[PDB]
């Protein structure tokens, strides 16, 4: 996981590689609004290297002579407001992008085709979105398990586990989707208008490096589901004695 | 005149919180005429009775008006408004209720104004297009999220159909902090995230149709 | 000011030369986050196996006296989870314990305690 | 006796929408004791003037105050509510307002029913912890959206700012309806997202003292 945890800077390329690709379009309030966006896209190195940083500290807790039940999950604690880092940033990008998409609209297409399918790219931008967040509320529900689960509905987790196996399965077909799309519109994005090397330029990084996220999906869809029967199984020792692993800050003294 | 009100309800075991139903239908049917429908006009079920509502809950088993209607006879051009109490079984029945998805099409068609609080908010999913395109796209709307769902027992595929509902909808967030009242109203429709988000809803509402 | 005294064991010639007064306690906190501090109602007396401390092999020159304590809780970490103020509990002391059960109030590990 | 909220409202080079300010006034101040403060103390322009609020514009300067009321010499503790209407000049007076943090964060720790609208949402800028986290992080509400103020934008770094402000906290969130009424209650909370969406926030508001 924490190798293709690494592959997320993929997407880090093509964001850079998609700030460029609005500074193109400018040449080709939308003046003021590309700089302020790519200005905010900049700060992505700042919102994500924690995220990997923290994946690779559950890492460092998951190591030998501890037990890890749900322990090693205190750095997924913190992994889980990394992850919500990413996604804030995210979600600071996605109003952004589709006003700005409308704006790219305004820039001259002629065809009705390449304006009316870069909606539909942004609508399934804004579904790519979606499936993210569930993620993301998800993941740090599941950090309460870590400290605090007053709930303490052992059986209800053990069975959501499963939710995301499926949520990330299917994610890696709507980011299929995502690059299949992007393809013919930033084809025909690079025929018909001008400054075709620096189309060429943005374009090619852009569509392989999503192609290469695609790549980085998918392993994690393949990774989750053949761990997936394997983390349920793990999280729950016996019946009803789950909850007594999962009770707050006894492990630790446990631990110790 | 004074108008009137569309209350679509679920018949099918354990279907209604009875909390909601007091506030929403009490409340409203002073300033609405109220007329309850589920499918099938099946006997209505009740969810958290109180000790409080016993006796109010055995009134409304005493009351001539507490038959369920069967709902695909309803015209809407006589109800002003569209009333949704907190009903945890609408998930089964209400969410793939055909009828129910051409009457909020027609509410929205006229763009009349629309109520769902609770577990009923799952109930506007139903609202197919042909397409996967649906009518409530760029409408802003709480429901219930992950967090009521996880700290209630949520087995047996019960929540997973409004988990997978949510990521359909768009600029539709649904609000964390499950115990905390919500409601939200974005052109004509009020929305409410839980049981305790009733009492404001249909207020709000009443305020729409004020 | 408020002083707490405490007996303390010295460790010489391995064994049967325990000896000094009671040395003071000075202003001390509820520090730790699992460790309660006790109003001590009661202390028992137990011969001290000092040639268990002496291959268990802690360098102290003083160590702790009284271990079988009772008394009231007085206040509690933050990470506490079995136990509140004004409970009353029992309990032995560590054999490596920080503190000494000859005196009135005590930190101790909160599941060395029973109500 | 009728119980007290207050109203703060932009000096600024932006100023007050008029609409708003007649729409939060007036329906609250039959009911509340309203009362309208400004930073310094400076004479209100009106903003978005009208055939529509004209009238209400010239009662606003005839009537026997007309002198806005201190806003820095405002204890919030004997107000029961805090209400903001819709200030495109937020971000220089109303957002740097310690005062109006410090009044915040007394409500806020009180649970005391706050309600914004519109514009005047980023006037809630001024109130974040002691700590750079927001006192309003957990809560879910709107904001005015990028999608408002694109539209006849004026772009700066200060409408860069007043939309960024909901933008940064994940935890907070922000619903785009290009000219839509747009209301969200969420315990205590109310937040309204443009001039239209004036009219129930304020009624929420004044639901929660109700």
């Amino acid at each position: 996981a924490l190798a293709f945890v690494q592959d997320l800077v993929t997407a880090l390329l093509n964001f850079h590689t998609y700030t460029e690709q609005r500074i193109q379009i400018f040449p080709v309030t939308i003046s003021p609004l590309n700089q302020k966006f790519s200005q905010y896209l900049h700060e992505n190195a700042s919102y994500v290297r924690p995220l990997e940083e923290g994946m690779l500290h559950l890492f460092e807790s998951i190591t030998e002579d501890t037990v890890t039940v749900l322990e090693t999950t205190v750095k997924l604690k913190t992994f889980s407001e990394h992850l919500t880092s990413y996604i804030c940033f995210l979600r600071k990008i996605l109003p952004y992008q589709l006003k700005s998409l409308e704006e790219e609209c305004e820039s001259s297409l002629c065809t009705s085709a390449l304006r009316a399918r870069n909606l539909e790219l942004s609508q399934d931008m804004k579904k790519m979105t979606a499936v993210f967040e569930k993620l993301q509320t998800y993941i740090a529900l599941l950090a309460l398990p870590s400290t605090e689960p007053d709930g303490l509905l052992r059986t209800n987790y053990s069975s959501v586990l499963t939710n995301v196996g499926a949520a990330l399965h299917g994610f890696h077909d709507v980011m299929k989707d995502i690059s299949k799309h992007y393809s013919q519109k930033a084809a025909i994005e690079h025929e018909l208008p001008t400054a075709t090397q620096k189309l060429i330029t943005t374009n090619d990084c852009i569509l392989s490096s999503v192609v290469a996220l695609t790549n980085g999906a998918g392993k994690i869809a393949s990774f989750f589901s053949n761990n997936l029967d394997y983390f349920i199984a793990s999280l729950s020792y016996g019946p009803k004695a789950a909850s007594g692993f999962i009770s707050p800050l006894s492990a630790e003294c446990m631990l110790q | 005149n004074r108008p009137a009100c569309l209350l679509v309800a679920s018949g099918a075991a354990e279907g209604v919180s009875a909390q909601s139903f007091l506030h929403c239908f009490t409340m409203a049917s002073t300033a609405f005429n109220l007329q309850v429908a589920t499918p099938g006009g099946k006997a209505m079920e009740f969810v958290d009775v109180t000790e409080s509502n016993a006796r109010w809950v055995q009134d409304f088993r005493l009351k001539a008006y507490a038959s369920p209607a069967k709902l695909e006879s309803i015209d809407g051009a006589r109800y002003h408004a569209l009333l949704i109490p907190s009903c945890p079984g609408a998930l089964t029945d209400l969410a793939s209720s055909g009828s129910l998805a051409r009457i909020l099409q027609h509410f929205h068609s006229e763009s009349k104004p629309i109520c769902a609080v609770g577990h009923g908010v799952a109930a506007l999913c139903c609202a197919t297009n042909e397409d996967r395109s649906w009518v409530f796209d760029s409408y802003s709307l709480t429901g219930p999220s992950v967090c009521e769902l996880v700290r209630a027992p949520g087995f047996a595929r019960l929540p997973l159909v409004v988990e997978d509902f949510v990521k359909d909808s768009g600029a539709c967030f649904s609000a964390s902090e499950p115990d905390a009242v919500h409601v939200v109203l974005d052109r004509h429709l009020v929305t409410g995230q839980n049981a305790s988000s009733t009492v404001p809803a249909v207020q709000n509402l009443l305020f729409l149709c004020g | 000011h408020h002083h707490h005294k405490g007996l303390y064991f010295q460790q010489s010639s391995t064994d049967e030369e325990i000896t000094f007064v009671f040395q003071e306690k000075e202003d001390l906190p509820v520090t730790e986050d699992n460790f309660v501090k006790l109003q001590v109602k009661a202390c028992a007396l137990s011969q001290i196996n000092t040639k268990l401390l002496a291959e268990m092999k802690m360098k102290k020159d003083l160590f702790p006296v009284g271990r079988e304590i009772a008394g009231i809780v007085l206040d509690v970490g933050s990470k506490v989870s079995f136990f509140q103020p004004d409970d009353e509990v029992v309990g032995i002391l560590p054999l490596d314990s920080e503190d000494p059960g000859l005196c009135e109030v005590v930190r101790v590990h909160e599941h060395y305690l029973v109500h």
